């Protein structure tokens, strides 16, 4: 199902990293990393196949870690309002 | 290619607003 960053959530980049700002919240997060990557590429629109895909080919693993992995890191992100329209 | 390792959140708590 249709998925995408919350309009709340500021991004802040800084190498390798990512620091994550909920506006109505007032907390924040940060990701390394895969979670930084995963992060990027949900900036762009990319669905979680085509996320699974991406780590796949951009990173020594397996496929069904990734998408065991995707799965639980999405859920981290729809539970602090990070990502909207998340289902399993 | 990376290695890879588990993607996780870090919470730090309230931003100072
Ligand atoms: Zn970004
Ligand atoms: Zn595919
Ligand atoms: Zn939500």
């Amino acid at each position: 199902n249709a998925m995408k960053i919350s309009d709340a959530v500021v991004s802040a980049h800084i190498d390798d990293e990512v620091v994550l700002l909920h506006l109505q919240t007032g907390t924040y997060f940060g990701l390394d990393a895969v979670g930084s990557r995963i992060w990027s590429l949900l900036e762009e629109g990319k669905r979680p196949e085509e996320i699974v895909d991406a780590i796949c080919a951009e990173y020594s693993v397996d496929r069904p870690t990734v998408e065991r992995d995707l799965r639980d890191f999405l859920r981290a992100l729809a539970n602090k309002e990070l990502l909207e329209g998340y289902a399993d | 290619m990376k290695e890879y390792r588990s993607p996780e959140l870090k919470e730090y708590g309230r931003v100072e607003d």
